[PDB]
């Protein structure tokens, strides 16, 4: 029996799961999770997997800065007097969830100018029977950067807006293209989104 | 789709990429610019990774960058829902149930006994003080 | 200056170290002997992990160290 | 549950800086937005600026660019706000807040509000003049009296009558400020059978310099 | 107790306080009548036995009410395998020499099993500790009984997080450590057997007993406590055992 | 940069019965993205830091009583007490949660109507020792007058005089819930004893003609 | 954006590093004086890695490489302003009576020897009963 290592929170939209690395042989699994001053809640309990999921328990406070730690049973039974184990990383879920890819909702040129609307896909953080929109966690923390150009060539002119819309104005001369990326200025990390699938008339 | 040798023609982004299934090196002409073609590459032949439906039990799978999300459902956990968050109830699940005392019976879901001073009552899994002065309960606060 | 004290001629040398209290938590008045004071004077003794300077009472408070 | 503990009051001369401070406790600190809300009397709430901790990103009100610096240190959860030169436009009422939960949810906590005062004025104790009726040939049952306080300074100062006793029908009116002063009455109304009647004084204590007057109204003014 | 509160009259009921000559000793906790907890290392150079008094009740020290119930001491069980002048196996159970009767200020406080220990009775951290302590390390013990909130450590989270004195006695798997590192909150020199109990669903469990700590509150340091799942069953045992005529025995362990 | 119009700046109402306020937006606050209204209100007793009432101009703060109640969409926010109570007596303000930088609204304050009285005026020649000292700051009370609407006219030698002045008003009070005016006028000696009659008029709804109370310096 | 019927032409910023894509050749031959050129293009690809404010103790910030250059000032060592120590250990030569050991900017005083310092550092007492 050994100690795992190389915990990491692989958490996109809130979706947080504890991977450590070291392979199950004559051995399970254990984790537990807990706040600053909480009570230790323990999951995954024998499990052999070397992942365990923990969204359930940090979508209950995504403020709150969670620290979790990971046993390791001998496989067959308890231990001697303590059980081997090792930490994790403190994750604080609304500094450090990765923001998950954005979506183009819909994009239109009324007059000369375009409004490119910007899908807000939802998180797995829940509220009273339904889950969370982005905007409805971040509100105005949450701003989006758009990248437009001619099809040829290029030529990406960021903006900026704080809203899922945009309106913008073009030459009339070339079908422009559109490519959002949801950023989060008030963070230190994770703080860009990766870009959203390109889309053109 | 037209082939005609189309390298002559300037070719629109969404002509050739978004339109026709364009190679590295057709985004790379039109493009013209190193960076941009491998982050838009990354972005764009990512592919859908939810083409197996890895989420069981009634789960919303969500593509993401080499990713994906399962929207599990409220009586399941796990990153495909696999979990079943209500067949867990063995005695490690913090004391599971039991308000006083589990016991992992064998074959069968554990059992609340609890101590000397109380006694069992309806519900299975809690119990009530029947002494004037039960273990640790202080009076005071009533 | 130069004061002219006596060095106390150690006789044990266990009764020489410094006034242990001890890691333990418990609350004995045990006695040791200050090289400072000239007296064999009272301290609280957590009860374990000590020196050699714990004492039941002031008759061998005295006895083992100072010279009778 | 949670609180916000800011500094005592302040009163600073004239182009001087005040640093206030604004302590949390009972949440995650660095992962709330710390408010800064200004209130001058008689001009409702202000919001100055924000910053969200550990993170340092700060948000700026435009009117207040340069005039307010937020700084926070994360390990004694505390934030701070420095306002720098000041002027008689500064003396107001200042608040730290907490941001609420799911997002532009509010100021779920507010701080318990800090006294900032700039003025040019001196610790001087008061004169405090009596009142009494001229002629008033009417002399109804109900006669009224007071005691004039002006020239101290700072606010402050405590007014009642007979020692606390004649306490129920006084108005203690608001401490006006003129000629880089504060000025304020005191207005009772008593029986007859007591004014004109034995003394009846006014009791003036000025907490900052230490000062009580018991200057009694009598008739004749 | 430094850094600690007023347990108000009655909040802290199993607390009981033990005197030797009308001095006070240690701490204690009330299981069941006559049946009472301390840690090992609180008689170990007492003489005339016979004058060991365990007052229980008690709330304040300085003042004789009427709920302060006292009760002499018979007999007292220390494992076999406790080392005079050391740390290891420091728990001892008291044969109270009459019975006590339970009122509202005397209730008291019992094990839990070993395995209910061992699994929920461990991943709380918020736990209190009571007794009449010093509220200094060199001294000034409160005549008031004082209480506090402490929190819990795994054994290898106390090793690599405290300090890395070499002076200091090792970490048994019998004992584990509480207390707060910075150093505001720990219990000093008269919470010897005092009562580290943990609350849960509405009812409190004995899941420790002070019994040592490098200083009061130090910088980096941790009070080491005794884990009473080990000898939870041993007293289970020796509490239903027939009496005898002993004073000061070392029943087996395990 | 959004402004705020709360439309009534004080409003009155008699405890009980059900009040209705409005706070305009310049830029409509609501986010098309999930349909939400981003406005806070709040509520601030006097000496008080103001607690929170309602986030999304409609979500009640867990400890809010189950009578307050915001509505509105748009640039249009309301928000309804209904039953009345002596602890509803504050200022509210609402404020732009949406775009930064945050503003705040005008606030609206809240009065306790009362059956209306006559102010009690008297006026007050300079103390003894206030001549001494080298003032004579003539002060002229007001006492127990509801609403809080009043002009004062001031007049020496049956010229009215507008410099110099100054005036104070209490807040409601608890017994009467009413408003007490001091109007003081203040030279130093020379220019009091230039001019001999002084008199103050209490203009008030109360009554179409000011009620009048003088002295003359002559008498005194 | 070397486009067809290009370069030939009269140069522009817009006409070829906005609206298509210019190359840093391009970049130059319109703006000439490469420091210049330099205040665009480290804009062009590195978007801006001082738009937050990392540097603390207001920090002016050039932005050049995504390296994030930023300018400290004086009082703060550093190059983010962070480290908040007092320059020296010349200040009341370290709170104390003789001097202070200049450990790499650290307070660790000391006493002359026979004049044994505290444990923080005060006033030099002496050490034996005749020192
Ligand atoms: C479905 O597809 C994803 C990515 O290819 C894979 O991770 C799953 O195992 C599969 O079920
Ligand atoms: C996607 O989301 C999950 C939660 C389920 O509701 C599915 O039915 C839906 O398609
Ligand atoms: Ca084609
Ligand atoms: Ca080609
Ligand atoms: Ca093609
Ligand atoms: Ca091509
Ligand atoms: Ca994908
Ligand atoms: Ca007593
Ligand atoms: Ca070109
Ligand atoms: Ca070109
Ligand atoms: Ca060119
Ligand atoms: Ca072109
Ligand atoms: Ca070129
Ligand atoms: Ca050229
Ligand atoms: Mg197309
Ligand atoms: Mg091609
Ligand atoms: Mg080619
Ligand atoms: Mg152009």
């Amino acid at each position: 029996t050994v100690a795992a290592y190389n915990l990491t929170w692989k958490s996109t939209n809130f979706k947080t799961i504890l991977e450590w690395e070291p392979k199950p042989v004559n051995q399970v699994y254990t984790v537990q999770i807990s706040t600053k001053s909480g009570d230790w809640k323990s999951k995954c309990f024998y499990t052999t997997d070397t992942e365990c999921d923990l969204t359930d328990e940090i979508v209950k406070d995504v403020k709150q800065t969670y620290l979790a730690r990971v046993f390791s049973y001998p496989a067959g039974n308890g231990s001697a007097g303590e059980p081997l184990y090792e930490n994790s990383p403190e994750f604080t879920p609304y500094l450090e969830t990765n923001l998950g890819q954005p979506t183009i909702q819909s994009f239109e040129q009324v007059g000369t100018k375009v409004n490119v609307t910007v899908e807000d896909e939802r998180t797995l953080v829940r509220r009273n029977n339904t889950f969370l929109s982005l905007r409805d966690v971040f509100g105005k923390d949450l701003i989006y950067t758009l990248y437009y150009w001619k099809s040829s060539s290029s030529g990406k002119k960021t903006a900026k807006t704080n809203t899922n819309e945009f309106l913008i104005d073009v030459d009339k001369g070339e079908n422009y293209c559109f490519s959002v990326q949801a950023v989060i200025p008030s963070r230190t990390v994770n703080r860009k989104s990766t870009d959203s699938p390109v889309e053109c008339m | 789709a037209n082939a005609f040798l189309e390298e002559l023609r300037p070719g629109s982004l969404e002509r050739e990429c978004k339109e026709e299934q364009c190679s590295f090196e057709e985004a790379r002409e039109i493009f013209k610019d190193a960076e941009r073609t491998k982050l838009f590459w990354i972005s764009y032949s990512d592919g859908d990774q939810c083409a197996s439906s890895p989420c069981q039990n009634g789960g919303s799978c969500k593509d993401q960058l080499q990713s994906y999300i399962c929207f599990c459902l409220p009586a399941f956990e796990g990153r495909n829902c696999e979990t079943h968050k209500d067949d867990q109830l063995i005695c490690v699940n913090e004391n599971g149930g039991c308000e006083q005392y589990c016991s992992d019976h064998t074959g069968t879901k554990r059992s609340c006994r609890c101590h000397e001073g109380y006694s069992l009552l309806a519900d299975g899994v809690s119990c009530t003080p029947t002494v004037e002065y039960p273990c640790g309960k202080i009076p005071i606060l009533e | 200056t130069d004061t002219e004290l006596p060095p106390l001629k150690l006789m044990h040398s266990f009764c020489a170290f410094k006034a242990d209290d001890g890691p333990c938590k418990a609350i004995m008045k045990r006695f040791f002997f200050n090289i400072f004071t000239r007296q064999c004077e009272e301290f609280i003794y957590g009860g374990c992990e000590g020196n050699q300077n714990r004492f039941e009472s002031l008759e061998e408070c005295k006895k083992m160290c100072t010279r009778d | 549950q949670v609180h916000l503990q800011q500094s005592g009051a302040e009163l600073m001369k004239p182009g001087a800086s005040v640093k206030i401070s604004c302590k949390a406790s009972g949440y995650t600190f660095i992962t709330y937005w710390i408010e800064w809300v200004k209130q001058r009397p008689g001009h409702g709430l202000e919001w100055i600026g924000d910053i969200l901790p550990g993170s340092g990103s700060t948000n700026y009100n435009e009117n207040f660019k340069g005039k307010a610096t937020f700084t926070a240190d994360s390990s004694s959860n505390t934030a701070y706000m420095q306002l720098s030169s000041l002027t008689s436009e500064d003396s107001a009422v200042y608040y730290c807040a907490r941001s609420g939960y799911y997002g532009n949810s509010g100021f779920a906590y507010w701080g318990q509000g800090t006294l900032v005062t700039v003025s040019a004025a001196k610790t001087t104790p008061p004169s405090v003049y009596p009142l009494a009726p001229g002629s008033a040939a009417q002399t109804n049952s109900m006669v009224t009296l007071g005691c004039l306080v002006k020239g101290y300074f700072p606010e402050p100062v405590t007014v009642t009558w007979n020692s606390g006793s004649l306490s129920s029908g006084v108005h203690t009116f608001p401490a006006v400020l003129q000629s880089d002063l504060y000025t304020l009455s005191s207005s009772v109304t008593v029986p007859s059978s007591t004014w004109p009647s034995e003394t009846v004084t006014c009791n003036v204590a000025h907490p900052a310099s230490s000062t009580k007057v018991d200057k009694k109204i009598v008739p004749r003014d | 107790i430094v850094g600690g509160k007023v347990c108000p009259k009655g909040e802290c009921p199993w607390q009981v306080l033990l005197l030797v000559n009308g001095a006070q000793l240690c701490g204690g906790t009330l299981i069941n009548t006559i049946w009472v907890v301390s840690a090992a290392h609180c008689f170990d150079k007492i003489k005339n036995w016979r004058n060991l008094i365990a007052v229980l009740g008690e709330h304040d020290l300085s003042e004789h009410d009427g709920d302060e119930q006292s009760r002499r001491v018979a007999q007292v069980i220390i494992p076999s395998t406790y080392v005079p002048g050391t740390t290891n196996h420091d728990i001892a159970l008291l044969r109270l020499h009459q019975p006590v009767v339970l009122t509202d200020h005397v209730v008291p406080l019992c094990l839990p099993e070993r395995t209910f220990s061992e699994r929920t009775l461990a991943f709380v951290r918020f736990s209190l500790v009571s007794g009449w302590g010093q509220l200094l390390d060199r001294g000034a013990t409160a005549l008031e009984l004082m209480v506090l909130n402490v929190p819990r450590l795994m054994t290898q989270d106390c090793l690599q997080q405290s300090r890395k004195v070499g002076d200091s006695p090792n970490i048994t798997e019998y004992m584990f450590c509480a207390g707060y590192s910075d150093g505001s909150k720990d219990s000093c020199k008269g919470d010897s057997g005092g009562p580290h109990a943990t609350h849960y669903r509405g009812t409190w469990y004995l899941t420790g007993i002070v019994s040592w700590g490098q200083g009061c509150a130090t910088v980096g340091h941790f009070g080491v406590y005794t884990r009473v799942s080990q000898y939870i069953e041993w007293l289970q045992k020796l509490m239903r055992s027939e009496p005898r005529p002993g004073v000061l025995l070392r029943a087996p362990f395990p | 940069d959004i402004v705020m119009t709360q439309s009534p700046s004080s409003l009155t109402v008699t405890a009980g019965e059900k009040v209705t306020m409005s706070c305009k937006s310049s830029q409509s606050l609501l986010s098309s993205g999930n349909q939400k209204n981003y406005l806070t209100w709040y509520q601030q007793i006097p000496g008080q830091p103001p607690k929170l009432l309602i986030y999304w101009a409609s979500t009640r703060e867990s400890g809010v009583p189950d009578r307050f109640t915001g509505s509105g969409s748009g640039t249009d926010f309301t928000l309804t007490i209904n039953s009345v109570q002596a602890e509803d007596l504050a200022v509210y303000y609402c404020q732009n949660d949406y775009t930064y930088p945050l503003t705040f609204g005008a606030g609206t304050k809240l009065e306790l109507k009362r059956a209306d009285a006559a102010p009690t005026v008297s006026i007050f020649p300079p103390s003894s020792e206030q001549l001494t000292s080298g003032g004579a700051s003539v002060v002229c009370f007001l006492n127990n007058f509801y609403p809080k609407d009043i002009n004062v006219k001031w007049k020496i030698d049956g010229s009215e005089r507008q410099n110099g002045v100054l005036n104070s008003a209490t807040d409601q009070d608890s017994k009467d819930s009413t408003y007490s005016m001091s109007s003081t006028l203040t030279l130093t000696k020379d220019e009091y004893e230039r001019h001999n009659s002084y008199t103050c008029e209490a203009t008030h709804k109360t009554s179409t003609s000011p009620i009048v109370k003088s002295f003359n310096r002559n008498e005194c | 954006a070397n486009s067809f019927l290009e370069e030939m032409k009269k140069g522009h910023l817009e006409r070829e590093c906005m609206e298509e894509t210019c190359s840093y050749e391009e970049a130059r031959e319109v703006f000439e004086d490469s420091d210049k050129t330099n205040e665009f293009w480290n804009k062009y690809k590195d978007g801006d890695q001082c738009e937050t404010s990392p540097c603390q103790n207001q920090g002016k910030c050039k932005d050049g490489l995504g390296e994030y250059t930023c300018t400290c000032l004086e009082g703060f060592e550093g190059k983010n302003c962070e480290l908040f120590t007092r320059k020296l250990c010349s200040l009341d030569n370290g709170d104390c009576d003789q001097f202070c050991h200049e450990e790499q900017n650290s307070v660790v005083c000391s006493c002359a020897r026979g004049y044994t310092l505290a444990d923080n550092g005060k006033a030099c007492i002496p050490t034996g009963p005749y020192p």
